[PDB]
RNA sequence: UGAGAGUUUGAUCCUGGCUCAGGACGAACGCUGGCGGCGUGCCUAAUACAUGCAAGUCGAACGCUUCUUGGAAAGAGGAGUGGCGGACGGGUGAGUAACACGUGGGUAACCUACCCAUCAGAGGGGGAUAACACUUGGAAACAGGUGCUAAUACCGCAUAACAGUUUAUGCCGCAUGGCAUAAGAGUGAAAGGCGCUUUCGGGUGUCGCUGAUGGAUGGACCCGCGGUGCAUUAGCUAGUUGGUGAGGUAACGGCUCACCAAGGCCACGAUGCAUAGCCGACCUGAGAGGGUGAUCGGCCACACUGGGACUGAGACACGGCCCAGACUCCUACGGGAGGCAGCAGUAGGGAAUCUUCGGCAAUGGACGAAAGUCUGACCGAGCAACGCCGCGUGAGUGAAG
RNA sequence: CAGAAAGCCACGGCUAACUACGUGCCAGCAGCCGCGGUAAUACGUAGGUGGCAAGCGUUGUCCGGAUUUAUUGGGCGUAAAGCGAGCGCAGGCGGUUUCUUAAGUCUGAUGUGAAAGCCCCCGGCUCAACCGGGGAGGGUCAUUGGAAACUGGGAGACUUG
């Protein structure tokens, strides 16, 4: 034990699935030709235990292992609750 | 099964030659692990250009030197401070 | 074409020959055991014994290599004893 | 380290296209002879292959047989069992828009004889067989029957769980979980080989064998980011998406089965179509950036085409096998034989691209108590002015031409 | 023994190099402008000269010259170029100010970015290429610590838009 996973402090998008919701990092970065700030992001299934968060929640999330058909994601923290 | 072995730079009629440590399973002047020594083929008594650093340190991981640097470095006394440093250690 | 591994070929012949015959010795022995223990009546510890010997020699005088003898000891003495 | 020159009109200034002066032909000189230093040489058909060479080694694991010398045994030789290697080394870029590559990372979901470290150890037997002698079927390839025999070949029994759970104890972590001690159920061996002391001795040094923990070497899994044209290519998906449990796996996992739901991916380009092996690198540019992927080196993939496994820890195997297909040589016509994109060498294609020389002396493999044996790797040799070095083909003097 | 050791394409301009004659709307030269057509440094001979140099012409392909895809580095009254005009989803950019934050941003330390590569320092092959020793280059990289001006997130304020 020396490192743990990048936690990637997403919000929570979809959560429709059994154990399963949604989470959507969000970053800019620069473009290879010219300079301006673009804005992009991935989407990353997270496995939870009885799908806490809501939709819009704010959670962290820390990878396992590969536990289903490439979903390697789980909760940390609910952080901040919408309403 | 590391071993450290040799490996040429030759022209047409002059070569030069060179020591390198690998392992094994890799092809002679392909790829390796580091760096140990060289020695000039020509004008004897010739080049004898070595490390003398790493042979004693990569024979404690312990490793399979060839027929022509025992020989070589039994020259400089390597293989005798091989057996003289490690038989009795 | 062939030089001096036709001598291989007829190793490797033997080796399937023979292994076919321990590995099926191996799995009527398993299967053997199987059935008593969802039967529920006697032969229940000399059949027992019988598999995990079985299974240990098919390992060592075979060869898997350690754990799938290892796999199937942990499943069975996490079913039968 | 950044140079502009022509050309529209009767002449002018603008804007604007075309062409030229530089270097980057991996291979066409019709000339000619110095190249003797350093390097390169099928890019089109991943087209078809005669000829030879390109993988064997161990007699200190073990039986049998052909010779220099009817009893003699050293050296030699022949076959077989058995052991390790044929998955390294060499070739090609057909496929591949993907964790294939480059870079940064993860192993509380991973595996390994081949080199050392540590501890436990390390018996008695059986019963066949090859070889071996004779016969049957054989055109052959190769099958078959009887009898006898060895082992470090094969095959059952004793001993330890330290592995592996499960329990209690303490300690900690990012969810699973991990780390030390104590205890509940089953498990091996080559017991072998050489040499010495050999006074019964039987103690041995070494080389081997097995189990459990380590380092190192090799392989595998996943993850963030980066490199292509088309939107006259906008929807795609059902083992798909998740959960449940089981099988299976070195290893996690819909990898696979049965049940419950309908989830997933997309305008930041999903899916579709075309082209391409990727990289370190380069005789271009002032620089930002454009062009090529040969050497030489690293990774990936392929072996006439497509499937499939077996031995072996390591292969779904380039000179290993089985089946289907195409193509080629024999057959005594019932049946058999084969895959140079290894090295030269061959025929076709093309604007176009070389020698059928020796040796492991150098080095590097492979086995071994040893000399040793093999190597078209490699060392080097014999061709093409194919490109770059660095030098040559006289010098000092000497005319009213 | 000076003995064996010399070959290439043009000369109207761009771009150093002239004569004599012939065919004289024709035989044929063109990288482009452009020649010819009885007086051709342009068609063809022959001599004169020129520039590389045992290597020199032609052909094909790649970058430049090209600011002719312009981020560095171009502009749309008449030259090629503002949709016929409005309304608005998503998207791009946003008035002044207090406190916080630290995503972007600036800065240190550490591991890595194979070796041969190019360059530079040093050296040997008679120099030279070739080879050798040492570091800079390739991160838009990973961990870790600060900085809090500007952009971005949170709480309040103001009246000019």
């Amino acid at each position: 034990e020396r490192n743990q996973r990048k936690v990637y402090q997403g919000r929570v998008v979809s959560d429709k699935m059994d154990k399963t919701i949604t989470v959507v990092v969000e970053t800019k970065k620069n473009h290879p030709i010219y300079g301006k700030r673009m804005k992009y992001s991935k989407k990353y299934k997270a496995h939870d235990e009885n799908n806490t968060a809501k939709v819009g929640d704010i959670v962290k999330i820390m990878e396992t292992r590969p536990l289903s058909a490439t979903k390697r994601f789980r909760l940390l923290e609910v952080v901040e609750e919408a309403v | 099964a590391v071993k450290i072995r040799l490996k040429r730079m030759g022209s047409k009629k002059s070569p030069f030659y060179r020591i390198v440590v690998a392992d094994s399973r890799s092809p002679r002047d392909g790829r390796f692990i580091e760096t140990v020594g060289t020695y000039n083929p020509l004008k004897d008594p010739a080049e004898v250009v070595l490390k003398e650093d790493l042979v004693l340190d990569w024979l404690s991981k312990g490793a399979q030197p060839s027929d022509t640097v025992r020989n070589i470095l039994s020259k400089e006394g390597v293989m005798k401070k091989h057996h003289e440093a490690k038989n009795v250690k | 074409n062939i030089e001096s591994a036709i001598k291989r070929v007829r190793t490797s012949a033997n080796a399937n020959a023979k292994n076919s015959s321990q590995t099926n010795a191996m799995r009527t022995a398993i299967k053997k055991f199987e059935e008593a223990v969802a039967a529920g009546a006697d032969n229940v510890d000399a059949l027992y014994n019988e598999a995990v010997k079985a299974v240990d020699m098919a390992a060592t005088k075979g060869l898997i290599h350690k754990n799938k003898a290892n796999r199937d000891k942990i499943r069975l003495s996490k079913l039968a004893k």
